[PDB]
RNA sequence: GGUGACCACGGGUGACGGGGAAUCAGGGUUCGAUUCCGGAGAGGGAGCCUGAGAAACGGCUACCACAUCCAAGGAAGGCAGCAGGCGCGCAAAUUACCCACUCCCGACCCGGGGAGGUAGUGACGAAAAAUAACAAUACAGGACUCUUUCGAGGCCCUGUAAUUGGAAUGAGUCCACUUUAAAUCCUUUAACGAGGAUCCAUUGGAGGGCAAGUCUGGUGCCAGCAGCCGCGGUAAUUCCAGCUCCAA
């Protein structure tokens, strides 16, 4: 934080998202890529905006230290983004929920419904009794 | 299928003539007073100079005043005196052929790290290649076989992270200063 | 028949056995040829 | 001499691939009868199967009894000899063994003072042959 | 040597390489004498052979290791022979065989002293 | 009547073709099963419905060959898909995760995709690049050298060369950060982490071609080496070893 700065290019605006996206690059001279909850507050806090609705990603520093490069991801609203974004990153910082299972159990269950003919009484006990 | 790539070319080839000591003893004269780890390195820089040297002579059969001609020549001699090999004035397609693999050599950023004066015993200059110490203009660059430009000439210098720039002593520095201190109070 | 199998490991069996006498660590790499080029290439300054 | 028109093509490659069929390599690379009576079938090498150990005597100017194995293939199995290379490994081999037989070197003719042998053995039971016999790995015992 | 100090210092130009006479070959053996003034030499026509006083101090240096000469011969990688020579006194001395049986032999007959208790000092320093 | 020495026809192909690969004065010579395009096929023929589009086979029928379960009454098969088995062979990877990227499909922002991507194995192969740097310290001999030997270094060539002598670090443990669908790895970056820095480079040779031993000790036309000339029966420059050097 005492020497830590954040510099954008690439600057530009879309509605279309009604978003704005802009490539960052971090100084962190003597010390380790910086985590992104904290510069997320950062570009909140530079833009006048809420350390919510930015999202961020795609950190990769340099040789040695130094400059990282990212993606910021700055939107109007959280509703907004929530209608266009990318599912991961709504779970890696929890605001959707993500809990299902693999996709093995999920193949075996359709299979067991390709099994069973028509009727929904045992096409729903096909994961009942199947559990 | 698959999104790759199975691209990649030998950076270098063999000689043909193999335990001719005259060769030996030459190669030997480069890698011991260019310090060099072995002569896979050498016959790379050779095979650089092969591959120059027959573009320039598919470019010298081919009749003047042919814009490829024109263009491809500027190109390469642009190239070449930007890595600093060939003097600016020297600006015809012919030279090229006059000049040997030793100029290449000093292009080797284990060299100028020599020539400048910061590393002695041009060994230790490799090997604080890679320690990580010294630092393009904004950039730590750990490869011996770094060839450099004229634009990158005046700006190598010491990492600082490096103890012999900026701050943070070495490992064993803090090793005998917790040792000696340990002993009193 | 030859009978020469019986013979098949004659001198290797015969001949003593005498170990391998210790050496030091040899420096390998590149500093092995900067040894090789000290040892064979002399540079002299000249006047 | 040699016929130099211009339209003469087909006379000059018929002669050329005609005389072609006149060298040796040519001749034993694309007839095919070679490689159908090569006892390797083409292979680089092939597993084998110890049938008898036998010593061979060398030629004139050389002096000494040469061991030997004959050994009967896996695919195609004749049988054929080859070629103990090295002094102790002839005791470092039992009876009825897989054995990795390889070409001699010269290309499928006899070496040296060596009469009709064009094979040398290695890898014996899966265990390799010159680190047995150094003993940097022993018999799977 | 300082010279090549020198030619460290003398980075921006300069230097050549010359060789010598072995440059990695492997002799085994290695004549004394110069060879080259034995040719120009003509007026002396002696050797100076060897002193009995070191032959008695190699028979002190083999009882002491329990050795046999044959023993010793085969540390050196000479002749038997060679070594009953020098024990005898004829032995015409050569330095390198003299130093190879030295470094055998624990008392030191090389240089002026007849006998170093130890040579060079224990483990040599 | 058609074609044919301007090579038909027929046979062989260990031939799927081309883009391309290797080699590289030029010309040329070999390889292209294989990620792009085209074709053929889905155990082997044949015949089919539907469908705009199949002679489809992760569609159907018949025969042949396999081969599953079987209350013996019948029923169900096609991994030259992803894996992963057996066999074959000198010869070839994990029955992993994911649809986030690419694009595809469907009524459809929304589901699905062993396509595809990621990881695991991976000395096929290619790129780079560690195994140490610096500084201070010896005995011997010699063209030698200097009062003639003495003394002497003016050198050259050899020493445990450390304890040199403490600087810099990775290889590693290793906090996180980063990356990622989630990870892993890489890069950062803290804590440790090196003086036989024993944190140890090997592989083949040392007669010739072809660089390196006319060293030693065994061995005695024996064993064996040797691409090829040849070496080996007592003193082997060639085998088997110790030491030393050569090559990458
Ligand atoms: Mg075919
Ligand atoms: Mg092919
Ligand atoms: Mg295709
Ligand atoms: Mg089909
Ligand atoms: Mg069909
Ligand atoms: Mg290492
Ligand atoms: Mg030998």
């Amino acid at each position: 934080n005492d020497t830590v700065t954040i510099r954008t290019r690439k600057f530009m605006t879309n509605r279309l998202l009604q978003r704005k996206q802009m490539v960052i690059d971090v100084l962190h001279p003597g010390k380790a890529t910086v985590p992104k909850t904290e510069i997320r507050e950062k570009l909140a806090k530079m833009y006048k905006t809420t350390p919510d609705v930015i999202f961020v990603f795609g950190f990769r520093t340099h040789f040695g230290g130094g400059k990282t490069t990212g993606f910021g991801m700055i939107y109007d609203s959280l509703d907004y983004a929530k209608k266009n974004e990318p599912k991961h990153r709504l779970a890696r910082h929890g605001l959707y929920e993500k809990k299902k299972t693999s996709r093995k159990q999920r193949k075996e269950r359709k299979n067991r419904m390709k099994k069973v003919r028509g009727t929904a009484k045992a096409n729903v006990g096909a994961g009942k009794k199947p559990k | 299928p698959v999104a790759r790539s199975w691209v990649c070319r030998k950076t270098y080839v063999t000689p043909r003539r193999p335990f001719e000591k005259s060769r030996l003893d030459q190669e030997l004269k480069l890698i011991g007073e260019y310090g060099l780890r072995n002569k896979r390195e050498v016959w790379r820089v050779k095979f650089t100079l092969a591959k120059i040297r027959k573009a320039a002579r598919e470019l010298l059969t081919l009749d003047e005043k042919d814009p490829r001609r024109l263009f491809e020549g500027n190109a390469l001699l642009r190239r070449l005196v930007r890595i600093g090999v060939l003097d600016e004035g020297k600006m015809k397609l012919d030279y090229i052929l006059g000049l040997k693999i030793e100029d290449f050599l000093e292009r080797r950023l284990q060299t100028q790290v020599f020539k400048l004066g910061l590393a002695k015993s041009i060994h230790h200059a490799r090997v604080l290649i890679r320690q990580r110490h010294i630092r393009v203009r904004k950039q730590v660059v750990n490869i011996p076989s770094f060839i450099v430009r004229l634009d990158s000439q005046k700006h190598i210098d010491f990492s600082l992270r490096s103890p012999y720039g900026g701050g943070r002593p070495g490992r064993v520095k803090r090793k005998n200063a917790k040792k000696g201190q340990g002993g009193a109070g | 028949v030859h009978g020469s199998l019986a013979r098949a490991g004659k001198v290797r069996g015969q001949t003593p056995k005498v170990a391998k006498q210790e050496k030091k660590k040899k420096k390998t790499g590149r500093a092995k040829r900067r040894m090789q080029y000290n040892r064979r290439f002399v540079n002299v300054v000249p006047t | 001499g040699k016929c130099r028109g211009l339209r003469t093509a087909r006379k000059l490659r018929s002669h050329r691939r005609d005389q072609k069929w006149h060298d040796k390599q040519y001749k034993k690379a694309h007839l095919g009868t070679a490689l159908k009576a090569n006892p390797f079938g083409g292979a680089s090498h092939a597993k084998g199967i110890v049938l008898e150990k036998v010593g061979v005597e060398a030629k004139q100017p050389n002096s000494a009894i040469r061991k030997c194995v004959r050994v009967q293939l896996i695919k195609n199995g004749k049988k054929i000899t080859a070629f103990v290379p090295n002094d102790g490994c002839l005791n470092f081999i039992e009876e009825n063994d897989e054995v990795l037989v390889a070409g001699f070197g010269r290309k499928g003719h006899a070496v040296g003072d060596i009469p009709g042998v064009r094979f040398k053995v290695v890898k014996v039971a899966n265990v390799s042959l010159l680190a047995l016999y150094k003993g940097k790995k022993e018999r799977p015992r | 040597q300082a010279i090549l100090a020198a030619r460290r210092a003398a980075a921006g130009e300069d230097v050549e390489t010359s060789k010598k006479w072995a440059a990695g070959q492997n002799k085994q053996h290695s004549i004394t004498k110069n060879t080259a003034k034995l040719d120009r030499e003509t007026e002396e026509l002696h050797h100076d052979r060897v002193t009995l006083e070191v032959g008695k101090v190699i028979q002190q240096g083999r009882q002491s290791k329990g050795l046999t000469q044959k023993d010793l011969a085969t540390k050196i990688n000479e002749k038997p022979q060679v070594i009953a020579d020098y024990e005898s006194g004829r032995a015409i001395p050569n330095n390198q065989v003299l130093g190879k049986i030295e470094r055998a032999i624990g008392l030191k007959l090389r240089g002026k002293d007849i006998g170093k208790p130890i040579e060079k000092g224990p483990r040599a320093k």
